[PDB]
């Protein structure tokens, strides 16, 4: 070893990613005709537990007849999934919500349903995300999204007030505006723009309140005449493919996945 | 220096499924061999799968009368529900099985006396008839009676069905169906025997069988 | 781990292996039989005698030895060609089922001892998958499965 | 025969699939200046059914002067056909119908027309279809529609009831959200997950009940303000190419034929 | 001169042990044809003979205790009657066919405590063991359980017997017996379990089934 | 194995007929001047007990000096009793 460190014990990896694909395929018989020797094992030594498990005779099965794999993390955290919803009172406020990796969060402030069970699945979090937006109920209502990163001035999360900031640096960290008329939706990506190495979603404490915020959404709306109905948005996450997941976490418990 | 032989402990030992793990194990003591007769026995065929599992069987028996009308049902059959049976060889081997997929062979005998007249069609219905035209009998696999010119009709079919195999203890619904109908009624004159006897054979071909299990019912 | 991925998703096949660790002594000694019982997972499997159990696939460790587990590989049995997750469902409906049979333990031999060592022997079960093929996502919080 | 059975009869195919096309073309006379031979035949001897009929001298029929051949099935039903309708009274209110290719099921709920005919023309159906829903009446109000498997949760089928379940489990399935105002309409490929191989569509009793449905489509609307007029929906079935149609059936007797 | 074709009347038809002599008979109509999975529903080997009727069975089940005195018969077995039963699946081959010819494999499975002492000799016995000395045993094929050595033993035996096949209905005498006896007694001190559970299994090799029979017993 | 049993253990014929001749003949000394590896064995393991047994050292007993061999069965049993 480079360090200095020496035995006479074979050092072998532990827990590699990616043993085997999520779909069915070739790539006879698969165990049969010679013994089970792969039935007995000692599953604390760490040579012995990467034995391939056999115990009766068994058949290759076939080909899986769908063509894409649904247990690639790509595709299956693909699908946007939820996140909020809010709803403005009145005309002429903000709102502003983190992306929140923290677990401690609890929704409705907090990632919700599935993002709250897979941000926990893995220790680090690096790269940029797709963000979808859904407008609902009244119409003829023009509104301005920004996106803040961490450390950087923002108003107060997960709260309406009226805006603390200017128009010039609102739209200095770049902004969408869009009218609720035209469109009723939007889907932008988010950049990766961090101090951090990348943003881990299990912690507590001191460094939960900042290594665990992606950043901070921000949206703004006018012209909203409150004698129309009621303004709904939502907010849905999804995963581009530069981003990267890192050194795998234990699954959380039944009593810490919660929903709304 | 010399070695001094000594027991191999840990050993895995099995058959067919069935496995043993043991720590303390030893070699297995042999005697004699597997032997072969000069002179036969048996000289029937040794038994086997396809021997006892695919034969033919007498599933149903009833008789076609002229007091049927048209489209009577001379015959309503559940094939595979009734080759499941203790009276039947392939039930061994279905007995201890969970599941099966399997095609079917049916015969299907009359035996008119010339001076009748008349008509059956035979089809292989899968799941249910459901609703649709009984007329129509002839797009599905069939054969056509008649006793002018054949008492015996055949059809083979493969495995038609939503599933991967037929359950037997708790069936989903019944894999096939077998209908008679009375395609022309059967006429005589005077004197002549008022009926037909009418017989069902059928088999098992391609079976295969998997689920081996405790469960005797 | 294995259910927390598997809760996701509406249908799973595969091959599942339970790895079962006994913690003995160097001086208990016994044997255990564990059986697969292929069916729906509603079958009423508790009136299954111990000969009756050899029928099915069945595989038997022995206690004290130089190695503590057997990997237990349950074949795919199935009439489907996936199980399904039934358990966001609220009532059982026949034909649709999750597991592919229950797996039975036994005693085989008795746990004999001597006097100044413990008198049972706690077995972990583990649980795995291998070829493994799940599709369909959903969101489903699994619960926890008592006897 | 593998299965060991022996006899001395020609064992033959009978109801070979797609025997000709289903449009006039040349692949001279077709019988003629010989005889009739095909005019005698014994109907019961499946060797001798397969025997051209001829009886008369004729000629071969030129081509056909358009193009398409509609006696395909990928062409005749890639039209898409009446499936139902249904019409929200209050905001808020969910509504879910399952594809259901059984014929136990008598319309309104169930298969109308051609559908309930077509699929009753073969035993076993398996693969993808494409929806279209369409949108009448009100206008500024946003839905969501999710395709949920058989044999997962779901509400009621057939029952205009308020949600039971969370937007979150919801948005897992997939789902589009539209706003009437903008489209009017949705049309979208319904994808196939099944346990089951294929799904029948004649079927009684305890069978009919699990391999007969295809997936149950779902539709939420909410900012449905009843001021306004009544708000209605259609849905219309197609299938793709990837559908495949197997052992044909004896077709629905006309008592059995139902219309919507 | 043309040929008009016509039905061919006679034919014989039937499957393994079956026939059919048709005057009338007609073509056989199939439909489809044999398909093979592209994705298999069950990767477990599709059951035969070999996987049913071969497999290992637990025989037996006894207690060697320290009450039994040298040379006690901690089990006494024969071994094909307790195999032909409704528990374990070689039935359903063997309850539908008169005669088999057939190996044995035997293996037993005691379980010491390091800290109890003791032998045994498990032999397999044709017909019965009539006088014969007990000291003798290990002429017959056998093994010797030793508390110290090994837990397991395993047995393979041909088909030794004076005739042509085992008729199972009515049995003319058993062709092996099992017997297990105390080779030196079973020793502790004071704490230790005073016993120790034995077990059998047992199964058959080179299996030959012969005669179908409809007799139930 | 045929009827597709499987282990890892050698599987080992016990108790052959037949493994020497009931007569003194030769077919130097049997056992000496190496060491007696076949004075110590597990009579439980069939493996181990087709070892030669040989303790001491010894030579080989030279020739029978009658013709016939009295343990063969065919000309023991012929004798009529």
């Amino acid at each position: 070893d480079d360090s200095g460190g020496f035995s006479t014990t074979v050092s072998t990896e532990q827990n590699v990613p990616d043993p085997q694909v999520g779909i069915t395929t070739m790539r006879m018989d698969v165990s049969g005709v010679q013994a089970p020797v792969g039935a007995i094992t000692t599953i604390e030594d760490p040579v012995l537990a990467k034995k391939v498990p056999e115990t009766f005779p068994e058949l290759k099965p076939g080909e899986s007849r769908h063509t894409s794999d649904h247990m690639s993390i790509y595709k299956f955290m693909g699908r946007s999934h939820f996140l909020c919803t809010f709803t403005f009172n009145s005309n002429n406020k903000e709102y502003t919500f983190p992306i929140t990796l923290s677990s401690t969060s609890n929704p409705p402030h907090g990632l919700p349903s599935t993002l709250r069970w897979f941000f926990n699945l893995f220790q680090l979090y690096r790269g940029p995300l797709d963000l979808t937006i859904i407008i609902t109920g009244a119409t003829d209502v023009d509104g301005m999204a920004w996106f803040t990163p961490v450390g950087l001035a923002v108003d107060t999360p997960w709260v309406e007030k009226e805006s603390a900031l200017q128009i010039d640096y609102k739209t200095a960290l770049g902004a969408v505006r869009f009218n609720t008329r035209r469109t009723g939706n939007i889907q932008i990506r988010l950049p990766w723009y961090s101090y951090l190495y990348a943003v881990s979603g299990a912690l507590d404490g001191l460094g939960d309140k900042t290594d665990s915020t992606f950043g901070l959404v921000s949206i703004q709306i006018a012209n909203y005449n409150h004698s129309d109905e009621y303004l709904s948005f939502s907010c849905y996450l999804s995963v581009t493919e530069q981003s990267e997941f890192y050194f795998p976490r234990a699954p959380l418990n039944s009593n810490a996945m919660l929903s709304t | 220096e010399q070695m001094i032989q000594s027991v191999d402990r840990t050993a895995v030992t099995g058959a067919s499924y069935f496995t043993s793990v043991d720590q303390s194990s030893v070699h297995t003591a042999e005697v004699g061999s597997h032997q072969i007769e000069p002179l036969k026995t048996s000289v029937d065929k040794p038994g086997s799968k396809k021997t006892q599992g695919e034969k033919f069987f007498l599933i149903h028996s009833a008789r076609w009368l002229t007091t049927h009308a048209l489209f009577h049902e001379v015959a309503k059959l559940d094939v595979v529900k009734l080759l499941y049976n203790e009276q039947f060889a392939v039930q061994g081997l279905l007995r201890y099985h969970t599941y099966a997929r399997f095609g079917i062979e049916i015969q299907v005998q009359i035996n008119p006396t010339p001076f009748q007249q008349g008509g059956l069609i035979c089809a292989m219905v899968p799941g249910d008839q459901s609703y649709g035209s009984i007329a129509s009998l002839t797009v599905y696999p069939h054969g056509l009676l008649n006793c002018n010119i054949n008492n015996v009709v055949r059809i083979k079919v493969p495995f038609i069905y939503t599933r991967g195999a037929y359950h037997f203890k708790d069936p989903q619904y019944p894999v096939w169906e077998l209908t008679i109908r009375v395609w022309s009624e059967l006429n005589i004159g005077t004197g002549t025997s008022a009926y037909t006897s009418l017989n069902v054979l059928a088999r098992f071909t391609d079976l295969e069988l998997h689920g081996l299990t405790p469960l005797s019912t | 781990a294995l259910a927390s991925i598997c809760q996701m998703f509406c249908f799973w096949r595969g091959d599942l292996v339970f790895d079962f660790q006994v913690f003995p002594t160097k001086y208990h000694s016994g044997r255990l039989l564990f059986c697969f019982v292929p069916g729906n997972e509603l079958i009423d499997v508790t009136g299954i005698t111990l000969k009756q159990a050899t029928t099915a696939p069945c595989a038997v460790m022995d206690i004290a030895g130089v190695q503590s587990t057997l990997r237990f590989r349950v074949p795919w049995i199935s009439d489907t060609p996936y199980r399904v997750n039934r358990y966001t469902k609220e009532a059982h409906q026949k034909g649709e089922y999750t597991a592919i049979g229950k797996l039975i333990v036994y005693c085989y031999n008795r746990l004999t001892s001597p006097s100044n060592v413990a008198h049972h022997v706690r077995v972990n079960v583990y649980l795995s998958a291998i070829n493994l093929e799940c599709f369909a996502p959903l969101y489903h919080a699994m619960d926890v499965t008592t006897q």
